[PDB]
RNA sequence: CGACUUUCUGGUCUGUAACUGACGCUGAUGUGCGAAAGCGUGGGGAUCAAACAGGAUUAGAUACCCUGGUAGUCCACGCCGUAAACGAUGAGUGCUAAGUGUUAGGGGGUUUCCCGCCCCUUAGUGCUGCAGCUAACGCAUUAAGCACUCCGCCUGGGGAGUA
RNA sequence: CGUAAAGCGCGCGUAGGCGGUUUUUUAAGUCUGAUGUGAAAGCCCACGGCUCAACCGUGGAGGGUCAUUGGAAACUGGAAAA
RNA sequence: UUAGCUAGUUGGUAAGGUAACGGCUUACCAAGGCAACGAUGCAUAGCCGACCUGAGAGGGUGAUCGGCCACACUGGAACUG
């Protein structure tokens, strides 16, 4: 969809070598529709430029779809990848969704009103939106279960 | 040692059924004979740990039975502890 | 694998034997050092190598076998 | 662990102990009773000062000072801060705090009210530093 | 006061190692607050057998009636189910 | 020691469904069958079967993946076990992802599904949660 | 080792009272897994002033800055100690009379030998401090031949 | 826990289903068993062996390089109960791609003993690896995957297993 | 607890922990209401006053793991039957 | 790193005694009676309603205010009503 870029932060990993210490801006974006697409990316470059280049070239490749209603979740999970688990639930309007900020930032460019949520174990960025992005990417809807299981919606329905 | 030549003579008996192979009543019976004679070949082996580890699990595994005994059966039970005179 | 030795020549033995009765399958069994060809380098089942080994060794034990052999 | 072993124990936390043993007055002018006062301030005197050295390349200069609270509980302190006109058993308020310059202690003075003046130069103190408003 | 139940108790006669008193504990079970798994547990009572005529198992149900001595407080009711081995 | 049946019973139907086939059968128990029931019902099961045997009959499923043998369903598992007897009253159903997420409860008169449960307003003790 | 230490008191004892004019009445050093920390208690005057310390510090960390036969660096402690002092001697318990004591005694009270008083006046053994324990007021004289410890204390 | 053997027993499993009818479950307390050293006693001492000393070395030399010898090691029981007793993988339960062995089994067909083959599981112990999961490492039917009753620990480091 | 902190050294087993398949009863539980009964206030909700707020007040709600009885027999626990 | 407590104690007998109750206390006879599901001992403590933070779960707290309990220099009493 329409890209969106993402970046949570600029790191520089120092590949130290025989002589030089070569440092290397490491930057991960994530490029998204804010309105039912997102997508993550990772670059290791050595400035800005190049790292937003590389990383939004990365992550405007792989999307999702953000199954959504009320422009939120139709139901409730939590994402988790290598300890770096988070907690999701739907909100009451005017409420806001409510994460931590690398995370919040995920879900806006999933583009939500009102989310009950809270980032859980590790506290590393990169694998608490990658916890995210796996919980994201299993979201179902109702529709979905009325079709795969032979029952339809109304009678077993959220 | 014992074989099942003491066994089935000790199971004759016992037998709510003759074919039967749970009602512990005849196997008890076999348990005693066998713990006695284990006994027999503590007193010979004075020390060891195996004949103690086995003394400890047969007896009690012996001694639950004998409860299921008195919680299955009534009667029985008491009747073999008089007749047995083994867990009284 | 594993890394046991040929079998089948069973083939007028078996299961059991022997424990002392042919030396000259004895000689076959294990080297001639005194040392024991493994049950790598031997082959049956080790309940028949066990087996057989220990009546080698007490072979040895008996003298009818050396325990150690020379040259 | 398991439901039952969970029944019969506490699952007790890692509970801290406080690192400022800040025993204040309590009952120790009356009985001498031992009591966890948690004052944030007791009045009470440096009977000694001096002096440790830091090592280089920061050469700052640190002073300490053994002194006796409301409590009268040994404790040698350091003193943070230029300037000042106390002297040997001089009343003094030490606040909590641990800093950087020496181990064995975890307290610290105050600047301004009491016998250790502070400086009104700086405007920091305009709030704190015991020094009034720089007017 | 019959018609106040007193405190009756099914429960088991432990001892009578007393005169004309006997003990019945009578079993209970008490929720917990953080999880919801227990054990059975209990109070003895110091009992009136008016003739210590209990045995023990025998399970029985008594009556509060009056402070009768040190913790014998319950009067017997009705002797349910005095027992020897069975 | 099989401590509990409706524990054996989901971890073998997460395995299947890790595998990725439909036909298994497994010892039954009244309640499997009527929960296997249940489950054709749901539909997530294409079909099961009971049969007698020693020493409960082999209960006998036959699975409705999705489209392309995806979990109809998401998540399963227990949740009255060994030590935990876990009972609901009429208000204290749950509702796993609502509708959509389901559970049987067992209640004085027998298993009854998370739709029966609110709608006979019949509490008891809740046995397992899928999704 | 010990030695050495004196040779440095020797040496820096010169800078002290050409410095400060102070004199050291020891220097020891304790170590905890670092520089040592060798307190050297300095003198002179009884009330030294902070900056009376501060000063001094700066004196004797110069002195031994271009001096340290010791080779590794360590914490100097510079300490200018007040009035309080162990009374072993009986100047040290006339010196005192301005000020408190504290003294343990053959004779305890309640277990413990330690009680503290603050001297009216010198009597040689005996003792007419206004003592006061648990509030109370009284001239108790101590006998030295019961001390088993003694020592100045803080005026408070 | 391996020289051989026996003692009089403890345990191992294939198949077995024999049939009372859950008799099962881990297991606080308790509690046995238990490297080595050490040691009490009473022997042995074959080594070995601290300490040791002769003694290099060097005022010093046991420091080590020597020479011998050395408590004890070794026999009787206790004390010893401790360790790297470590997989820092409690036990049992049963589920779950494979390839692919073992250690005993069994069966079917296969063929002269298929022993020869294959395959099915029995019950373990492999290596690679589905999935899964771990920070990673890797396990992965013997899970570190999935679950379940029952035990203990862990709460920064270390302070100090020490008081 | 595969390695950063954690599996005795490893046992036997008392209590106890949980409890196989099926058939009934029980209602103990369990569930499932009725009762009495949860000072008051605060407590949440609404609302009244105080400019308003603060605030009290008003009522409601909430508030037992309490006792009792209505069903119920899935389940666990019994009871019985294998 | 709190495991035995335990003798009017246990129970009854008779007396008394109190609103009652009973070792409640006397005399009797008898030996109990509790004890790991933690008695006992120690520290400590007013109690709860209530309150603070916490999404909640929870944790923590226990100012006035509601009540309940304990005390009134110390101990030993008792008159009164």
């Amino acid at each position: 969809k329409e890209f969106e870029e993402r970046v949570v932060t600029i790191n520089r990993v120092a590949k130290v070598v025989k002589g030089g210490r070569r440092f290397r801006f490491t930057a991960l974006v994530v490029v998204g529709d804010k309105n039912g697409r997102v997508g993550f990316g990772t670059g290791k470059a050595q400035e800005v430029p190049e790292a937003i280049k590389k990383a939004v070239e990365a992550a405007k490749k792989d999307l999702v779809v953000v199954p959504r209603v009320e422009g939120t979740t139709p139901h409730t999970i939590t994402g988790r990848y290598g300890s770096g688990s988070v907690f999701m639930k739907p909100a009451a309007p005017g409420t806001g969704v409510i994460a931590g900020g690398p995370v919040r930032a995920v879900l806006e460019l999933a583009g939500i009103t009102d989310i009950l949520s809270k980032s859980l174990g590790s506290n590393t960025p990169i694998n608490m939106v990658r916890a995210t992005i796996d919980g994201l990417q299993n979201l179902k809807n109702a529709e979905d279960v009325a079709k795969l299981r032979g029952k339809t919606v109304e009678e077993l329905y959220n | 040692a014992i074989s099942q030549e003491r066994k089935n003579e000790i199971i004759k008996e016992y037998r709510v059924h003759e074919t039967d192979t749970g009602s512990p009543e005849v196997q008890i019976a076999v348990l005693t004979a066998e713990i006695n004679a284990v006994n027999e070949h503590l007193r010979t082996h004075k020390k060891d740990h195996h004949s103690r580890r086995g003394l400890l699990k047969m007896v009690g595994r012996r001694r639950h039975l004998l409860n299921y005994l008195r919680s299955k059966d009534i009667q029985r039970y008491r009747e073999l502890i008089k007749s047995l005179g083994i867990r009284r | 694998g594993r890394r046991r030795k040929k079998v089948c020549y069973f083939t007028a033995n078996g299961i059991t034997h022997i424990d002392y009765k042919d030396t000259e399958l004895l000689k076959r069994f294990i080297s001639e050092r005194g040392k024991i060809l493994p049950r790598r380098v031997t082959g049956t089942s080790a309940k028949y190598q066990r087996m057989l080994t220990t009546a080698i060794k007490r072979s040895r034990h008996m003298a009818l076998l050396p325990y150690v052999k020379e040259e | 662990p398991t439901i039952n072993q969970l029944v019969r124990k506490p699952r007790q936390s890692k509970i801290k102990k406080s690192d400022s043993p800040a025993l204040n007055k309590g009952f120790n002018s009356k009985k001498k009773k031992f009591t966890d006062l948690n004052s944030p301030q007791k009045r009470g005197v440096c009977t000694r000062v001096g002096t440790m050295t830091p090592r280089k390349p920061n050469s700052a200069l640190r002073k300490y000072a053994r002194v006796r609270l409301s409590n009268n509980i040994e404790i040698n302190a350091y003193i943070p801060g230029i300037g000042h006109n106390l002297q040997e058993h001089s009343v003094v308020l030490v606040r909590g705090g641990r800093v950087r310059d020496l181990p064995g202690v975890r307290y610290h003075i105050v600047r301004g009210a009491l016998d250790t003046s502070g400086v009104d130069g700086r405007r920091q103190g305009r709030s704190l530093y015991g020094t009034k408003k720089p007017k | 006061s019959e018609r106040n139940d007193r405190k009756v108790y099914v429960g088991k006669v432990v001892s009578d190692k007393m005169d004309k008193t006997i003990t019945v504990l009578v079993e209970t079970y008490k929720t917990h607050k953080l999880y919801g798994k227990r054990v059975k547990y209990s109070k003895k009572y110091k009992t009136h057998d008016e003739n210590n005529s209990a045995k023990l198992g025998d399970i029985v149900k008594i009556q509060e009636t009056r402070p009768l001595s040190a913790t014998k407080r319950f009067r017997l009711v009705e002797i349910v189910e005095e027992s020897v081995i069975i | 020691t099989m401590t509990d049946p409706i524990a054996d019973m989901l971890t073998r139907v997460r395995n299947a469904n890790m595998v990725r086939h439909e036909k298994l059968e497994l010892p039954a128990s009244n309640i499997k069958k009527e929960i296997a029931e249940i489950l054709k019902s749901e539909g997530f099961i294409k079909n099961v079967e009971y049969v007698e045997d020693d020493k409960q009959g082999v209960l006998r499923l036959f699975l409705k993946y999705g489209q392309n043998d995806e979990r109809v369903i998401t998540g399963l598992k227990r949740i009255s076990k060994p030590g935990l007897r876990v009972y609901a009253k009429a208000s204290e159903m749950p509702k796993v992802l609502n509708g959509l997420g389901i559970a049987l409860v067992s209640t004085s008169e027998g298993v009854i599904t998370d739709k029966e449960a609110r709608k006979r307003n019949v509490g008891g003790e809740i046995i397992a949660y899928v999704w | 080792m010990a030695s050495k230490i004196t040779e440095q008191v020797e040496v820096i004892v010169k800078p002290i009272m050409e410095d400060l004019n102070f004199e050291l009445v020891d220097v020891e050093y304790v170590k905890e897994g670092r520089d040592h920390f060798l307190r050297i208690s300095i003198d002179k005057e009884g009330g030294v002033d902070l900056n009376d310390c501060t000063l001094a510090s700066e004196k004797i960390s110069e002195a031994m800055d271009a001096n340290d036969p010791i080779p590794e660096m360590y914490y100097l402690d510079v300490a200018s100690p007040g009035a309080e002092r162990p009374i072993k001697k009986e100047q040290d318990f006339q010196n005192a009379i301005t000020k408190p004591v504290f003294v343990s005694l053959y004779v305890p009270i309640e277990g413990e030998k330690e009680w503290l008083g603050i001297l009216q006046e010198v009597n040689n053994e005996t003792i007419v401090v206004q003592v006061k324990i648990k509030a109370r007021t009284k001239d108790i004289e101590i006998p030295r031949d019961k001390i088993a410890k003694a020592r100045h204390a803080v005026m408070i």
